[PDB]
RNA sequence: GACAAUGGUAGGAGAGCGUUCUAAGGGCGUUGAAGCAUGAUCGUAAGGACAUGUGGAGCGCUUAGAAGUGAGAAUGCCGGUG
RNA sequence: UAACUUGGGAGUCAGAACAUGGGUGAUAAGGUCCGUGUUCGAAAGGGAAACAGCCCAGACCACCAGCUAAGGUCCCAAAAU
RNA sequence: ACCGAUAGUGAACAGUACCGUGAGGGAAAGGUGAAAAGCACCCCGGAAGGGGAGUGAAAUAGAACCUGAAACCGUGUGCUUACAAGUAGUCAGAGCCCGUUAAUGGGUGAUGGCGUGCCUUUUGUAGAAUGAACCGGCGAGUUACGAUUUGAUGCAAGGUU
């Protein structure tokens, strides 16, 4: 007979998190981030729901890259117009935009759902050690790694 | 406290005054059914079988012996002209949990 | 009470009667008279007849109150259709469809 | 033995065989002759010997 | 059938070119009002079986009545005129059932005419005996010359 | 005698037309393609019924993994802790009272991390 | 220059969605039953 | 009770569902037949009931018999309507 | 656990890929022609992103039970950061 | 153990209407009610058409008249929908709205998994190969006479006309 449990707006409580960057490689914090904002880490995971928490990301200035992917590592894009392929290097997206390199990093790490899109939609970086969401009060998390 | 017996081939959480449904046991509706096999035992005391908690019974009273809900079981092969439709109804059986006794 | 008119037949398509139909529906009844009175279209003068009728119906037959009435009602069906023909090029003939509404209007005075 | 109560022999009546009534008979479609060529035609098939 | 429907005899339009399905006759079965395609034509139905099978089988209605007590033997019948309520009376003194059939030795046109109009009631001679008539009837009714006679002809 | 087609087609097509209840526009409405809709849907729905055990089966498992790691713990691990202590609980039931009684748990756990120690 | 697929009875309604007439720019007639604005009378 | 088997095209074999008509038996119907419509009903399938509305005079059941006996496709035919 | 014989009823006579022994071609072809095996044809399910013919494996029906195969276990996405 | 208005005559009301120079080809079209009792009279309207009032068992039987399916066209609204990528379903599933042939109910459905219609023809078709606008009706192994085989039944060195 049927027993299993499920989630749903009424009962999930979501938290707040906030992860240092500094001192960290780019992928291995991003699956973790992932993970924390998909509710894989919670008991009640329902996959139709979203069980997942809120994650700050801080010093995103300070992620790091192994071997020659600072130079060797690039970002295409496509404008949709007949020549517009566009690029950029990891090394000068961090220099110019390290919140965009850790999002864009982390969203590639989530399904492409609407669900998907409305938990990535909970994930703040910054690219110092500070941030503007003390109101929600965050709490310290450490990677497992 | 809540029990996890074993019945028909699956494994239920029950506790006592709840209402299960599970494969048909050779019973008949009003009589009393004992089951034997408790894995575990929760609440203030609690009891982990290996695989079986010894001595443990979960007792409920039958209050249906039924048959579910038609299935229309319908498959085809596209372009083959091969198909096939039956029809199933699942029996049951509806208990209600009157003691857990561990 | 309620009080309802229907011109049968009307030889104009449904879809062009319908156009007129919904300015009026849910209007007061002085309202809808106005906007039929001033809307420029083919419709107007048969439902302003079909109005006036049902208003009539409702002051005749019912001893409503004339004043306070509203169009609760209105819808054009479809009729029958006059299949016609118009000579084309080569020798071929096109089908022409001549189609028919029925246009229905009720009034009420919400009691 | 009463009018209506008649009942045939076991095993003398039999129910003819209908083609081309549906998948489900198994002589549906093509009714038994297979797919194409001579003896897939009506008035199909070469003379005897 | 397509070949004695009415007219069809020419080809409706040309066979490539216009769109539309080729056809060669306005009367073909696909077409309303077309020929018909096999269905009934006229014909019998009877058959024959062996004459020692039509004779036991004469004989296996006779003693199908014989065993379900439906076998009633009359002296003889002593009708001067027809008269449909003296053998309505003579068929309730006899006990009889509502189907019954009245079998006589040779044509006696006075029990015929007198039981003619009397629903489930059938007359026939001793020859005249079928399967048919016999299984029918819930009770038979004989004479003592016709059973004789019947006796003799079936063996 | 002739045998008119008669009211056996409408009830059969009717039949159909009513299983599409819901389906959108022609679908629930047109003979030809309701059918082949609700052919599609009982195919569907013979592959769901046994896709449904492997996705129960591995939401089960997911849950159970997030609350092992809550004792340190990786779920290939604990199950291989419980099968060597001979604990037959299966993975709907684990999830369940993980959910349901974490203390109940935390001594699976520790039953599971003494039999692989 | 062909409908390569028949419109459904949704999108045909949807395109319809702005096939309409708007109720005409009318004033009453402060002595002389409703008029157009910035018309006379012309039958009063 | 206890063991085995049960994917399937051409195709072979078996058992059934339903349609119209006939014979015999037994029934229903203006206190409302057939048909139609709706429903959360029953059967392993084809399919079978019941209840309610519409309808206004015919129709089931059992056994057996006989077929113009079952349509989604034929650039199919006719009609209606997009 | 078949085999054979005698009868009733067939359908089939366009095959395909892969592996392997060879001809042909150019130790070309998703080429072509033979030998051998498998699968597809007429086979769904898992793997190979998608992908008849490759790998695992042959669906009587139901289950919100369990063990495995190929293949896998950082996130997408089940299981070893 | 023939048809029952697309059937049965082509024709239930026609070799007409219509087409062709002509020979010739050749349709569609049945049903008020038991009885015309076929809606006096009033009201809106030029009329058409309606709403009443009457007739009738029934007028949503009012002559385009028995029943009145589907496609198709509208009016009202219980749930839902304007950040979303799709063979339209299926399995999982909150929320809201209902309450049944009372059944481990009905409607809708945020959101998640899975998922390239059908038929034909093909080695192989989501196929950009064929066919179907949709709905309805009609539309294809029949019968006769011979042969052979099987089952059934009667009789049997005979069987049968
Ligand atoms: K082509
Ligand atoms: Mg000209
Ligand atoms: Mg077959
Ligand atoms: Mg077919
Ligand atoms: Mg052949
Ligand atoms: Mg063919
Ligand atoms: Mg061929
Ligand atoms: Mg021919
Ligand atoms: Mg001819
Ligand atoms: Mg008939
Ligand atoms: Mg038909
Ligand atoms: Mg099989
Ligand atoms: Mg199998
Ligand atoms: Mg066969
Ligand atoms: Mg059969
Ligand atoms: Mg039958
Ligand atoms: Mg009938
Ligand atoms: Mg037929
Ligand atoms: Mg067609
Ligand atoms: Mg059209
Ligand atoms: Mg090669
Ligand atoms: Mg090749
Ligand atoms: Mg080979
Ligand atoms: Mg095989
Ligand atoms: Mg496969
Ligand atoms: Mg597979
Ligand atoms: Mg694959
Ligand atoms: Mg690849
Ligand atoms: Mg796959
Ligand atoms: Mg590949
Ligand atoms: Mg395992
Ligand atoms: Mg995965
Ligand atoms: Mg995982
Ligand atoms: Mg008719
Ligand atoms: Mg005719
Ligand atoms: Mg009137
Ligand atoms: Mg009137
Ligand atoms: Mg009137
Ligand atoms: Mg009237
Ligand atoms: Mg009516
Ligand atoms: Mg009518
Ligand atoms: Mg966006
Ligand atoms: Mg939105
Ligand atoms: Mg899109
Ligand atoms: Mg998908
Ligand atoms: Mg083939
Ligand atoms: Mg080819
Ligand atoms: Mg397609
Ligand atoms: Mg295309
Ligand atoms: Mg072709
Ligand atoms: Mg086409
Ligand atoms: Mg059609
Ligand atoms: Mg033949
Ligand atoms: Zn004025």
């Amino acid at each position: 007979m049927r027993q299993t449990f499920m989630a749903n707006e009424s009962n999930i409580e979501r938290k707040w998190y906030v992860i240092d960057a500094e001192g960290q490689t780019l992928g291995r914090l991003s699956s973790e981030v992932a993970s924390i904002l998909r509710g894989k880490n919670k008991v009640t995971y329902t996959p139709h729901v979203d069980t997942g928490d809120y994650v700050i990301v801080i010093n995103a200035s300070k992620i790091e890259f192994t071997g020659n992917k600072e130079t060797d590592k690039v970002y295409y894009r496509h404008s949709n117009h007949p020549g517009g392929i566009k690029s950029i290097t990891a090394g000068e997206l961090r220099r110019t935009n390290p919140e965009r390199l850790i999002e864009n990093s982390i969203k590639g790490m989530l399904p492409s759902t609407r669900l998907g899109e409305k938990q990535g939609k909970k994930l703040f970086v910054y690219g110092g050690a500070e941030h503007p969401h003390a109101a929600q009060q965050p709490e310290n998390y450490e990677l497992r790694g | 406290m809540f029990a996890i017996i074993e019945t028909g081939g699956k494994q239920i959480k029950v506790e006592e005054g709840q209402e299960i449904f599970v494969e048909k046991l050779d019973v008949n509706e009003g009589d009393t059914f004992t089951f034997d096999k408790v894995l575990f035992v929760g609440g203030d005391s609690v009891k982990v079988g290996a695989p079986t908690v010894e001595g443990a019974t979960v007792t409920a009273t039958v209050n249906k012996q039924g048959r579910g809900k038609k299935i229309t079981v319908f498959t085809y092969k596209r372009r083959k002209n091969s198909k096939r439709k039956k029809g199933h109804r699942q029996p049951y059986t509806k208990l209600t949990i009157d003691k857990i006794n561990a | 009470m309620e009080a309802k008119a229907v011109a049968r037949t009307i030889r104009i398509a449904p879809r062009k009667v319908r156009l007129v139909l919904d300015l009026i529906r849910g209007k007061n009844a002085a309202e809808a008279i106005a906007i039929l009175k001033l809307t420029n279209k083919a419709s107007s003068p048969v439902i302003e007849k079909v109005l006036m009728s049902a208003l009539a119906n409702a002051e005749h037959n019912y001893d409503m109150n004339t004043d306070e009435l509203v169009v609760k009602e209105a819808y054009a069906n479809e009729g029958p259709t006059l299949k016609r023909f118009r000579p084309r090029a080569q020798g071929r003939a096109s089908a022409i469809n001549k189609r028919t509404s029925h246009i229905t209007i009720v009034v009420s005075d919400g009691k | 033995m009463k009018l209506h109560e008649l009942k045939p022999a076991e095993g003398s009546r039999k129910e003819r065989n209908r083609v081309g009534r549906g998948v489900a008979t198994g002589n549906g479609k093509t009714s038994g002759r297979g797919h194409k060529g001579q003896k897939a035609r009506s008035g199909g098939g070469v003379r005897p010997g | 059938n397509r070949s004695a429907v009415s007219g069809g005899g020419r080809k409706p339009w040309k066979q490539k070119g216009t769109g539309r399905a080729r056809q060669g006759t306005i009367r073909a079965p696909q077409w309303r009002g077309g020929g018909i395609v096999f269905g009934p034509t006229p014909r019998s139905y009877a058959y024959k079986m062996p004459k020692k099978m039509r004779r036991l089988a004469l004989r296996s209605a006779l003693s199908f009545k014989a065993q379900e007590n439906g076998l009633t033997v009359v002296d003889a019948f002593n009708f001067e005129a027809p008269k449909t309520k003296e053998f309505k009376n003579v068929l309730s003194t006899l006990e009889q059932p509502k189907k019954v059939l009245v079998v006589t030795e040779n044509e006696d046109v006075n029990v015929e005419l007198s039981a003619r109009n009397i629903p489930g009631v059938q007359v026939t001679t001793a020859q005249g005996l079928n399967v048919l008539d016999i299984t029918n009837a819930d009770s038979l009714v004989i004479t003592e010359a016709a059973a004789k006679k019947v006796e003799e002809v079936l063996g | 005698p002739r045998v008119k087609g008669g009211t056996v087609t409408r009830a059969r097509r009717k039949k159909t037309i009513k299983l599409a209840k819901g389906y959108f526009g022609s679908k629930h409405t047109l003979y030809k393609v309701a059918k082949q809709q609700v052919m599609k849907s009982g195919q569907y729905a013979f592959r769901d019924r046994r896709q449904r055990k492997r996705d129960f089966r591995k939401l089960w498992i997911t849950r159970i993994n997030a609350a092992a790691r809550q004792h340190e713990m990786s779920y290939s691990r604990l199950m291989n802790g419980l099968k060597k202590a001979g604990i037959d609980i299966n993975r709907k039931m684990l999830s369940e009272i993980a959910i349901s009684d974490e203390k109940a748990f935390a001594q699976l756990v520790t039953k599971a991390k003494d039999a692989l120690k | 220059a062909v409908p390569k697929r028949r419109t459904s009875k949704t999108r045909k309604n949807k395109r319809r969605t702005h096939f309409k007439i708007s109720v005409p720019g009318m004033t009453e007639c402060p002595n002389c039953e409703y008029k157009l604005s910035h018309r006379v009378c012309k039958n009063c």
